[PDB]
């Protein structure tokens, strides 16, 4: 029902910088809170609802800025002062109104 | 009443389980009546997951949780909850992360005899600090005592209203005992790791647990005093208290180690003697709280909600804490119910 359209990913030196991005389809009554994991488990990078409230997970706080465009229904991930241990899929994910989870495919992210 | 022994008393010398989850709500859902929205997360191992509570599709701000405690077999368990007022559009989710998880799992909402207990859990953080270090205390199914190392008081805090009586003395002797406990198993944490070659960056969890039961009429029956590594049993004290039982190499070592020292010995003391003791002080000093039975209001998906203890006989899903002392429970397939408050 839900499609996810991902884009931002790829190659980046240490202390570079991304920005991710994730277009939701449908109608824009169909999705609250958007945001990102990483990869057996995935963890929480960051998530924000439809009203902007934020999430992150701790080992990007400060660094990482999750943003929302609501007239679009699509959010942004901005990744500042990358590591390498922030190498890892992003799979961008999404929350219906009636908490029904959809996944995207993920963008590898690798930093030299 | 915790154990009180030296330093080097119980000093060492020498399986993941995927959580179950259920979302309901203490009392039966009523439109516009204020309520609480829990979701219990048991028998998983190790400790660390994430809970969240989701409102119509983003999380809920506050939300508090129990105090990690486990079963008997060292899996653990937590109530998330929190207050809430549902209507007739709002739905509601409990979602969970866990090491066994490939994604988060989503649950939504489909709208005589006593025993005094402590559980210890220690959980090594390497780099992030000293180990995560939760104590809880038991009477039969009431929690009232509790200790948390990331929490902000350093002291051992009250956590049923009979138990709040108790003066400085008291509070200072069980902050100043589970501190003890608290460098036990730091120094465990740090000596398992090298009887077993593993590497300075893991996390790994040791787990006390120790107790004593009375019958009807407040004589002991039996102790317990066990110690996990990982999940996974290491070393424990035999029913008769004098004698224990080591799972492997490692554990035989620190099992001839206390046999030498007499450390049964004093276990057994406390067992038979201390710990009998203040579980009397406490069934009294609690007795309109402790000694109440609440008959289960009943009501194929048998029902029992509200009672306590939380003993009971009725698939079959896992005796749940409704968050206010009470109990819930159902089956699904005539249907037979046993509880010690119902004639």
């Amino acid at each position: 029902e839900v499609k996810l359209v991902e884009s931002g990913g790829g190659l980046v030196q240490p202390g570079g910088s991304l920005r991710l991005s994730c277009a939701a389809s449908g109608s824009i009554f169909s999705i609250n809170t958007m945001g990102w994991y990483r990869q057996k488990q995935r963890d929480l990078v960051a998530d924000i609802s439809s009203g902007g409230s934020t999430k992150y997970g701790d080992s990007v706080k400060g660094r990482f800025t999750i943003s929302r465009d609501n007239t679009k229904n699509t959010v942004y991930l901005q990744m500042n002062s990358l590591k390498p241990e922030d190498t890892a899929v992003y799979y961008c994910y999404g929350l219906s109104y009636s908490n029904d989870d959809y996944w995207g495919q993920g963008t590898q992210v690798t930093v030299s | 009443y915790m154990l009180d022994l030296q330093p080097e008393t119980t000093d060492l010398y020498c399986i993941q389980r995927t959580p179950k989850i259920q979302v309901y709500s203490r009392h039966p859902a009523e439109n516009g009546k204020s309520n609480f929205l829990n979701c219990y997360v048991s028998g998983f191992h190790p400790s660390d997951i994430e809970v969240d509570l989701l409102k119509n599709g983003e999380r809920i701000e506050k939300v508090e949780h129990s105090d990690l405690s486990f079963s008997k077999d060292w899996s653990f368990y937590l109530l998330y909850y929190t207050e809430f007022t549902p209507t007739e559009k709002d739905e509601y989710a409990c979602r969970v992360n866990h090491v066994t998880l490939s994604q988060p799992k989503i649950v939504k909402w489909d709208r005589g005899s006593h025993s005094m207990r402590y559980f210890f859990t220690s959980v090594s953080r390497p780099g992030r600090g000293e180990p995560r270090f939760i104590a809880v205390g038991y009477v039969d199914d009431t929690q009232f005592v509790r200790f948390d190392s990331d929490a902000a008081s350093q002291r051992m805090e009250p956590r049923a209203p009979w138990i709040e009586q108790e003066g400085p003395e008291y509070w200072d002797g069980e902050t100043r005992k589970v501190k003890a406990h608290s460098q036990t198993l730091r120094v465990d944490l740090g000596t398992l790791r090298g009887c077993y070659n593993q590497s300075e960056a893991g996390s790994h969890t040791v787990q006390r647990m120790y107790g004593c039961d009375v019958g009807s009429d407040w004589r002991f029956l039996r102790g317990y005093h066990q110690y996990a590594y990982d999940g996974k049993d290491y070393i424990a004290l035999k029913e008769d208290l004098r004698s224990w039982t080591a799972a492997d190499m490692a554990a035989q070592t620190t099992k001839h180690k206390w046999e030498a020292a007499h450390v049964a010995e004093q276990l057994r003391a406390y067992l038979e003697g201390t710990c009998v003791e203040w579980l009397r002080r406490y069934l009294e000093n609690g007795k309109e709280t402790l000694q109440r039975t609440d008959a289960p209001k009943t009501h194929l998906r048998c029902w029992a909600l509200s009672f306590y203890p939380a003993e009971i006989t009725l698939e079959l899903v896992e005796t749940r804490p409704a968050g206010d002392g009470t109990f819930q429970k159902w089956a699904a397939v005539t249907c037979h119910v046993q509880h010690e408050g119902l004639p």
